[PDB]
């Protein structure tokens, strides 16, 4: 039943990502209006720059964990669909690859690996032959709603900000600064 | 009048106004003595006078109140504070005080305190409910102080490179290692004026010894 857990994890990740996005937008717009304003508090400008950078780091991390959750839920859904599909029509699939599946129990490691590789090549050629004709399909009937509500792929706004990678020291110092921000804003 | 305006004035107009009101041959004595005589005459006239300053307590509660402008000189103008109000208001050394001041009577030569209207720029009852400095938890310098004024001053360079060499933050421990004839005094006053310009909110104090 981990599909529902993955779904709600993706939902709350999206909610947190939207919260980070809107708070970053508010911070940047107030920083811009203070820049255009008559105020000249340089300390305020520096602290606003610090807020902007820490919020950008938080948004990047939220996008990264959202991408991880989305790929995890997609993998779980694919695994479940393939599992029930093979439980439905797996005997015919095994018969279609019989010339390299007989007596798999006593085969050695290299023989088992080579047989698996040959089976993967066979199914890959079948899949490319199927995709050559371009026969359009839809989502799985049992879990169509989850796939539709999570989307085929995450939007660009969740990857365009996630294309920058931080060094581990940068991650640690940003985490410390975020903890300091939380401690100072709680009071 | 009040001690605040009296202290921060050159002795010229002070002695002229003292002569115009008329005290004595008020030329050959200390400035503190002149202020003391003027305050005594004004108190004898009958007008109430405010007072303000910084309070200190001796080992026996014999409290004094000095002024920052006079470099905390132990002159006669310092306000006497008895232990009674010290215990009543639960104040200690370093608490800025301001309020009515009692003129001295026979038996003492120091101005006393009638009542205090505020303590350390706060109400006397509100400032009592405060913890000591050592009871706080130290933290790193989160905020950043920038010496760049932004006006492109030709002499601002000494400050600018400082931001490129040693960032300044609130609540940090700063030390300067300087040999004689290194221009450290001008650098320090430049830092002080840059702080006063960029950050007028923060209280600035500059201490000089010998
Ligand atoms: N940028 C500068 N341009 C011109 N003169 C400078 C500059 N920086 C420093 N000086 C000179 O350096 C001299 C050093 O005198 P200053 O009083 O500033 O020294 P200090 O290092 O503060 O120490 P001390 O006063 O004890 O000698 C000044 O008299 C000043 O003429
Ligand atoms: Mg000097």
């Amino acid at each position: 039943t981990a599909l529902q857990q993955a779904f709600d994890t993706c939902q709350n990740n999206k909610a947190a990502w939207l919260q980070r996005k809107n708070e970053l937008a508010a911070a940047e717009q107030e920083y811009l209006r203070l820049l255009s304003g008559e105020g000249r508090n340089v300390s305020r400008l520096d602290e606003l720059r610090n807020i902007i950078e820490v919020r950008k780091w938080q948004v990047n991390q939220a996008a990264g964990r959202y991408i991880r959750s989305h790929e995890a839920v997609q993998h779980i859904s694919i695994r479940d669909r393939l599992n029930d599909f093979m439980q439905q029509h797996g005997t015919a699939l095994a018969a279609a690859l019989a010339p390299e599946l007989m007596g798999y129990s006593e085969l050695t490691a290299i023989a088992r690996n080579c047989a698996i590789q040959r089976a993967t090549d066979a199914l890959r050629e079948a899949l490319l032959s199927w995709l050559a004709k371009g026969e359009k399909i839809n989502y799985s009937a049992q879990d169509s709603d989850i796939l539709t509500t999570i989307g085929f792929r995450p939007d660009v706004a969740s990857v365009d900000d996630s294309r920058e990678k931080f060094t581990p020291a940068q991650n640690m110092i940003f985490s410390r600064k975020s903890a300091q921000l939380a401690s100072r804003q709680s009071v | 009048m009040n001690l605040t305006e009296l202290k921060n004035t050159p002795v010229s107009e002070l002695i002229t106004l003292g002569e115009n009101m008329g005290l004595e041959n008020l030329a050959r004595m200390r400035k503190q003595d002149i202020i003391f005589a003027i305050l005594k005459q004004h108190a004898k006239s009958g007008e109430d006078i405010f007072g303000d300053g910084v309070l200190e307590i001796l080992q026996d509660g014999f409290g004094f109140l000095r002024s920052a402008d006079s470099s905390y000189l132990a002159g006669p103008d310092d306000i006497y504070v008895s232990p009674s109000q010290i215990r009543r208001f639960n104040l200690r050394t370093g608490d800025t005080i301001s309020g009515k001041i009692r003129p001295p009577k026979e038996g003492e030569r120091y101005f006393a305190l009638l009542k205090v209207n505020e303590v350390n720029f706060d109400k006397p009852e509100n400032a009592r409910n405060k913890i000591l400095f050592e009871n706080l938890t130290p933290l790193h310098a989160n905020s950043r102080l920038r010496m760049e004024r932004g006006n492109g001053s030709t002499e601002d360079l000494t400050a600018r490179v400082l931001d490129l060499a040693s960032p300044i933050g609130r609540g940090q421990r700063g030390l300067i290692v300087a040999p004689p004839k290194a221009g450290k005094t001008m650098l320090l006053q430049n830092i002080a004026q840059s702080i006063a310009y960029n950050h007028p909110d923060c209280v600035l104090m500059v201490l000089l010894i010998d």
